[PDB]
């Protein structure tokens, strides 16, 4: 349903 | 014609429902993509009630349906010949199914880009990069789809392609629907990914041709699986086309803390994200390799 996908820029 | 495709699509679906595949609910997800393709084909046919006449002449749509039939047959065929090797993760037939799934996802994106709301808009398609748009208008006018040779030759006059092998590398990067035609949509995606136009092919060479980090036709889960072997090697990274956000990049990397994250750089070119990310220790080891390209 909700699951890990894309994460905000670390750079 | 469209009825024949649905029955083929139906079979792939039944084929992909086999529990032994342990197929994850994760884009690209063939069990969603085929029903959604059907649904969007249902939509286009609804908007062309009466005037099926017009729809049947449409060049893009004819190419599209033909490729759709070809792709579904190729999939069915691939299960037939692969038999129980379809269920062995890491097998070649299984990899072929993944790549097909990605092709289905690209096909649907394109169909939606060309038929938004189910009405043909390929001739007024708005290419994102101003320099790319000028090239396509000048060489192809309002054309929606051109053959590869035709595309290759026009492009070559502006950005010379070094060699046949390079041309074939370029063709397999740009030809997302793997049908030997380039759509204005496929064109838009490529020139977004590999901007700026002024150095287009150099950019694509540096980021894809000679870059060990670049992963053609890989999915989110494949990136995750691929970086596991480097889980003790923080800074290991690879990157690929996002499948759900076509035209943007997805960089996967191993963190110091043992997580595998995937991120979509925004407000900076892929070059800058890679240079910055090397500088800051996030993107050190392309596909786990000790040496990182110098993109300066």
């Amino acid at each position: 349903s909700f699951l890990q996908r894309y994460s905000s820029d670390p750079t | 014609m469209v009825e024949k495709c649905w029955k083929l699509m139906d079979k792939v679906v039944r084929l992909c429902q086999n529990p032994k595949l342990a197929l994850k609910n994760s884009p690209p997800y063939i069990l969603d993509l085929l029903p959604d393709t059907y649904q969007h084909l249902r939509t286009i046919l609804s908007r062309y009630e009466g005037k099926m006449e017009t729809l049947g002449e449409n060049e893009y749509f004819r190419v599209f349906m033909e490729n759709l039939m070809k792709k579904t047959k190729q999939t069915i065929s691939l299960f037939k010949e692969g038999k129980e090797r379809m269920y062995e993760e890491n097998s070649q037939p299984r990899r072929n199914l993944t790549k097909l799934s990605l092709i289905f996802s690209h096909m649907l994106a394109e169909l939606k880009g060309i038929f938004p709301s189910g009405l043909f808009q390929g001739d007024t398609f708005r290419i994102t990069k101003a320099d790319a748009a000028e090239f396509w208008r000048k060489a192809f006018g309002e054309k929606t789809i051109v053959p590869w040779k035709s595309f290759r030759q026009a492009l070559h006059e502006v950005h010379p392609i070094s060699s046949g092998l390079e041309a074939m590398a370029l063709k397999s990067t740009i030809d997302l629907t793997c049908n030997d035609y380039i759509s204005v949509f496929e064109f838009d995606i490529f020139t977004r990914l590999f901007q700026p136009w002024s150095s287009l092919l150099r950019n694509w060479n540096s980021l894809a041709v000679t870059h060990p980090g670049y992963m053609a036709f890989l999915t989110y889960d494949e990136v995750k699986a691929r970086l596991q072997k480097f889980i003790h090697k923080p800074g290991s990274y690879i990157f690929r086309l996002s499948c759900t956000r076509l035209g943007q990049w997805a960089i996967g990397y191993v963190t110091a803390d043992g997580n595998i994250l995937q991120t979509i750089p925004h407000n900076k070119p892929l070059f800058q994200a890679l240079i910055d990310g090397f500088r800051e220790g996030f993107y050190l080891f392309p596909d786990g390799r000790n040496q990182n390209p110098d993109l300066t």
